[PDB]
């Protein structure tokens, strides 16, 4: 059982998939969320097309590195009209950088 | 005892 | 069965509705005038909760729901020191 | 297992980052700051917590969380056990703040008094009366610098609390001055046509005059306090007045009204506050006082242990409120387990009472006299019940120096002619009876009897008890049976008038007369007192079928106005 | 902005709250974005700076509830002979509004009310509806409600939802009373109702025996009690099923036990 | 507890940070075992082992067998003899590796 963060531009789908389930079910689970067919979308594990045939365990989504505490992100594009777009995954925010008390100042 | 309790 | 926890920046953390009702405040926000099923997912606005902490909140939702009544020893939720204070106020506000 | 909440996980993460976010915690909501500080206490970081709680700015925000105050009382006390003097530091900080803002308007002064009242209430609820008295003195100075209506109300409400912290601190000489200041402010209040209720102040003065053993004036101010109980008073005020009223009725030998007063007090405390509240423990302590003074000692141990277990939970070790519970449970266990001779639990509690009072109060403090007295009573009975003559001398000498120290403290504070110094005279007489020094024993019992009959009428319970002790000294030791018989008849008459034929203290007089007549003759008198003792034993066995006293209190028996009205109708 | 204690005025935030709180108690449509914003407004008030404005928020909410229920009471006093249907409509709207305000005031409930005499906002509103809408109408409302069920016993056709809504309102205030969850219902309505049923079943009892013999009256016992059993499941609380189905037998069978046995 | 908490966060971090954490854990656990706080030195050494049992590389076996050597000393002294045999078996497994 593997937990993911399917981010496209600013959305962040918090889904849970079986370790043995393939990428096609991961694309089809978005049908009930953003209502767009799996044909017109492709996933992205850090600039890596995730094809329908290969399973989630093959493409590095092991349950050790995508635990619920820190799920592993995966990109997405919705093809626009006919040509897919680049990963515009925006970073969340910069938390207030607490100063290091051991830093000499 | 011979006497009562203390007070 | 999905709800769209919009943060202050604009990030739309779409988490399952069963996970979101872990927090009392989100369950209250999804009751009354807030339960009106606009689109399919109920857009919950969090104008005071940033994205870098709402992501941790949603991760905690999917962590507690998965790890509830766990037979094995449960691992602690990883809260970074820089996020800990902002996630403390977000945990109180959300009553989770 | 269950997953720990994100709130508690974040608190664990914030506390772990404490050095990097020490000042950022002070900007948290007041319900998160206290949880973080409680995590510091739970983790064992008592030094960081003590550094934070020593600042009045931090501690004021901690005091605004009234839900978890029971958690704060066990943190603060731990700090006072840690060695950090948080109470005196907070009192000094508040005094400095008051001295700084003495030259300001009436807006910030009212804010500081309200912060002063919660801090003083916490410091007097935790038992730091010497440290709460400084806070309330500063508040009184602030209320004294101006003479408006609201400041008059606050000055009265502050002299009510200043009187309370000068009663539990055994500063009975300043209590009269504090009550005079309160009375002056109340007279100035009623001059302008606005009347302040006087129930709490008169109850505190009742506690003052009872602690000085002025039981007649204590009962008079008891009646005056119960004449001023309305339906709008806070439950704490009504509970305190009920407790002190019950104690005054007990020491006035009026157990028929003291029972309803103290049972209603216990019911009110257990209803409003709960079964694990310090005020409920105070009500249980006064209820144990009642039960111990009405020849119902077997239940009193069950009450004091209930009162102590509440006080060890909310406060913890090395506290005067736990120390008073120990020195009261030790005396009740001493009285209950007196004929049994099993002074093992009784001495263990009396050791902790002195072991706590000596740490937190000076050697010249009156509260140490009562804890020394109980342990000296227990050591004497352990001495005479053992076989080693070396032990019989060492323990008796330890009890002798404890009794002399207690007598010196009581004589210095109260005087030569008070009831509480006559009790020490009677205890010293009993000790000299046990210690085979009879010439001084007769003098001590004569002094105790003369003082307790000059003050407490002629037929009081205390004078009867000392008469019984002197009669046992005359009978078993000096063989002056002519006086011992008369004193036994007096003690029996007073005990029967006060407690009836089922009095448990009549055995030490019936057996005394039996031995007296066996020594001199009149075997018809031996037979008559033998069958009287048999009837007494039968009646005591019949009455011994008692129940739990908390169940005797029950739930919702009376109403607040009903008990006060019944007491006033019964004068 | 963030969830940090910040200094804020009470007038602006309270007006923003008051608009939507008015929109909720009468069940007017309010935007979901506004509803989610008012949670942050409640939080900002409760942890405000330098003092928590939670007691002031509670006082203003209590004042608003007083004013609103008092205005509803004045409105239903303006309506004569129609206080029953109007009361039921206003009760449904106000009960849903009170539940939604319990949802909205969750931070005030959990962090201020439960941590300090004070009742939760969702159960404070029920108390205000008791002592400003039902206690002032403890005589006018019960007379028509008892008349309607009596008329229903006479063959009338009262409204199902209106009659059942009014009786359920007395129980529905008792949610926060975990000690006596039916004391108000059993006192303000049932005691007049039980005496009314006995009067109706002893005056008409003589009418039945006047024209019916023993055999005909035996069939009448199984005729009217079964009809009253329907009214138990129709215009009565389920927890009062037994204490009213046996009260009628006392005025019908127990009083005629000597006649049936003979 | 501070070491274990700050240790569970850098499990996935780089080799330099994990090496620094392992060295800090060795010095702290050695101090707490020398001072006699075996119940508290065990948690530090358990966290050091948890770092060591992440990457199945060369030096990690050496550091893990050193951790398991130090766990016996803080379990023999803490009278956790039931866990001592298990710790020795784990150490012997890593020596076989």
């Amino acid at each position: 059982d593997v937990f993911l963060m399917i981010r496209r531009h600013k959305t962040t789908i918090f889904t849970d998939a079986k370790e043995s389930s393939t990428v096609f079910e991961l694309k089809r689970i978005v049908e009930g969320i953003l209502k767009r067919p799996p044909d017109e979308q492709r996933l992205y594990k850090d600039d890596q097309l995730l094809d329908d045939g290969k399973t989630l365990g093959e493409c590095g989504f092991t349950s050790q590195t995508a635990r619920p505490q820190a799920p592993a992100t995966v990109g997405l594009a919705f093809r626009a009209d006919d040509t897919f777009e680049a990963l515009c995954i925006e970073p969340f925010s910069s938390p207030p950088e607490l100063p290091d008390v051991m830093k000499p100042q | 005892q011979k006497r009562a309790s203390g007070q | 069965m999905y709800v769209k926890l919009i943060s202050s920046d604009g990030h739309e953390f779409i988490v399952k509705r069963e996970h979101a009702l872990t927090s009392g405040t989100i369950k209250a926000m999804l009751s009354g005038p807030g339960q009106f099923a606009e689109n399919e997912t109920n857009e919950v606005n969090f104008r005071e909760i940033p994205s870098h902490v709402l992501s941790k909140v949603c991760m905690y939702f999917t962590y507690k729901v998965r790890y509830t009544n766990s037979s094995t020893e449960i691992p602690e939720f990883p809260i970074a020191p820089e996020i800990a204070l902002e996630l403390l106020m977000a945990a109180n506000f959300l009553d989770c | 297992w269950i997953p720990e909440t994100l709130y508690n996980t974040a608190i664990s993460a914030v506390v772990d980052n404490y050095i990097r976010s020490r000042r950022d915690i002070r900007s948290l909501p007041e319900n998160i700051q206290f949880d973080v500080y409680y995590k510091l206490y739970q983790q064992g970081r008592l030094c960081q917590l003590g550094s934070e709680f020593c600042e009045l700015e931090v501690f004021a925000k901690v005091l605004r969380a009234l839900d978890k105050r029971h958690l704060l009382h066990h943190c603060f006390q731990a700090l006072m056990d840690h060695g950090v003097k948080v109470a005196s530091v907070l009192a000094y900080s508040f005094s400095r703040r008051c001295s700084y803002i003495a030259e300001s308007d009436a807006a910030v002064k009212e804010k500081a008094i309200q912060v002063g009242f919660v801090l003083g209430g916490f410091l007097s609820d935790a038992g730091w009366y010497s440290d709460a008295e400084k806070v309330f003195l500063s508040c009184l100075q602030l209320c004294t610098l101006h003479d408006e209506m609201l400041h008059w109300f606050r000055a009265v409400e502050c002299c009510v609390r200043l009187l309370h912290v000068r009663n539990g601190n055994c500063k009975y000489h300043l209590g009269e001055e504090t009550f005079k200041l309160a009375q002056t402010y109340m007279d100035k209040l009623s001059k302008h046509g606005q009347q302040a209720n006087k129930a709490a102040l008169y109850g505190e003065l009742c506690a003052l005059l009872f602690a000085k053993s002025h039981y007649d004036e204590a009962y008079k101010w008891c009646i005056e306090a119960m004449k001023e109980i309305t339906a709008g008073l806070p439950v704490k005020v009504v509970v305190d007045v009920l407790r002190q009223a019950s104690k005054a009725c007990v020491v006035k030998r009026e157990f028929k009204k003291a029972e309803q007063l103290i049972k209603h007090a216990v019911y009110l405390a257990r209803d409003h506050f709960g079964s694990k509240h310090p005020k409920y423990s105070d009500t249980l302590l006064d209820y144990g006082f009642y039960l111990l003074n009405v020849d119902n000692i077997c239940q009193s141990v069950a009450i004091y242990q209930a009162a102590l277990d509440i006080r060890q939970s909310v406060f913890g070790g090395k506290n005067i409120h736990v120390a008073t519970a120990h020195e009261d449970l030790a005396y009740s266990s001493y009285v209950h387990q007196y004929s049994s001779g099993k002074f093992d639990n009784a001495l263990f509690h009396a050791e902790r009472a002195i072991g706590i009072i000596t740490h937190i109060l000076p050697e010249d403090h009156l509260l140490l006299a009562s804890s020394k007295r109980v342990k000296a009573l227990i050591l004497e009975e352990i001495a005479i019940d053992c076989h080693n003559k070396e032990t019989e001398q060492r323990l008796l000498q330890e009890a002798h120096d404890l009794h002399l120290s207690s007598l010196q403290l009581a004589k210095k504070a109260f005087g030569e002619f008070n009831v509480q110094t006559a009790k020490h005279y009677g205890n010293l007489g009993r000790l000299y009876q046990s210690m085979r020094k009879f010439k001084e024993a007769e003098e001590m019992h004569i002094k105790a009897i003369q003082i307790k009959e000059q003050l407490l009428g002629q037929e009081d319970y205390e004078v009867a008890l000392s008469v019984g002790h002197l009669a046992s000294l005359y009978n078993y030791d000096m063989n002056q049976y002519e006086n011992a018989e008369k004193l036994y008849l007096r003690s029996i008459a007073i005990g029967k008038k006060l407690f009836g034929e089922g009095y448990s203290g009549l055995e030490y007089d019936y057996r005394g007369l039996i031995k007296l007549y066996n020594s001199i003759g009149n075997y018809e008198k031996v037979f008559e007192y033998h069958n009287v003792l048999s009837n007494w034993n039968r009646l005591r066995d019949r009455q011994y079928s008692v129940t739990d006293a908390l169940e005797d209190v029950s739930t919702s028996p009376q109403s607040t106005e009903e008990v006060v009205q019944s007491f006033l109708i019964s004068q | 902005t963030s969830l940090k204690p910040r200094v804020v005025d009470f007038d602006e935030t309270w007006n923003k709250l008051l608009t939507t709180i008015k929109a909720v108690v009468m069940l007017e449509y309010v935007e979901r974005a506004t509803w989610n914003d008012r949670f942050s407004d409640i939080y900002a008030l409760c942890v405000a700076y330098p003092e928590p404005l939670g007691e002031r928020l509670y006082t203003e909410t209590k004042i608003f509830l007083e004013n609103h229920v008092r205005h509803l009471h004045k409105r239903v006093l303006e309506s004569e002979e129609q206080v029953l249907v109007m009361y039921h409509r206003y009760w449904e709207e106000y009960s849903k509004g009170a539940d939604y305000m319990d949802c909205l005031y969750r931070y005030l409930n959990t962090q201020f009310i439960k941590k300090n005499p004070l009742m939760e906002i969702g159960e404070l509103a029920l108390d205000m509806w008791r002592k400003l809408m039902v206690e002032p109408l403890q005589a006018i409302l019960i007379r028509m409600l008892l008349r309607e069920i009596k008329n229903d016993r006479g063959g009338e056709d009262p409204n199902q939802k209106v009659i059942h809504g009014v009786i359920n309102s007395f129980v529905h205030v008792e949610q926060y009373k975990k000690k006596f969850p039916l004391k108000f219902y059993q006192e303000i309505f049932e005691s007049p109702f039980l005496t009314e049923t006995g009067e109706y079943y002893k005056q008409e009892a003589s009418n039945l025996l006047q024209e019916s013999n023993c055999s005909q009256y035996m069939e009448k016992v199984l005729g009217r009690l079964k009809d009253e059993e329907i009214r138990c499941r129709k215009y009565l609380h389920p927890s009062s099923y037994t204490k009213v189905i046996h009260e009628c037998q006392q005025r019908m069978v127990a009083d005629h036990l000597q006649f049936l046995h003979a």
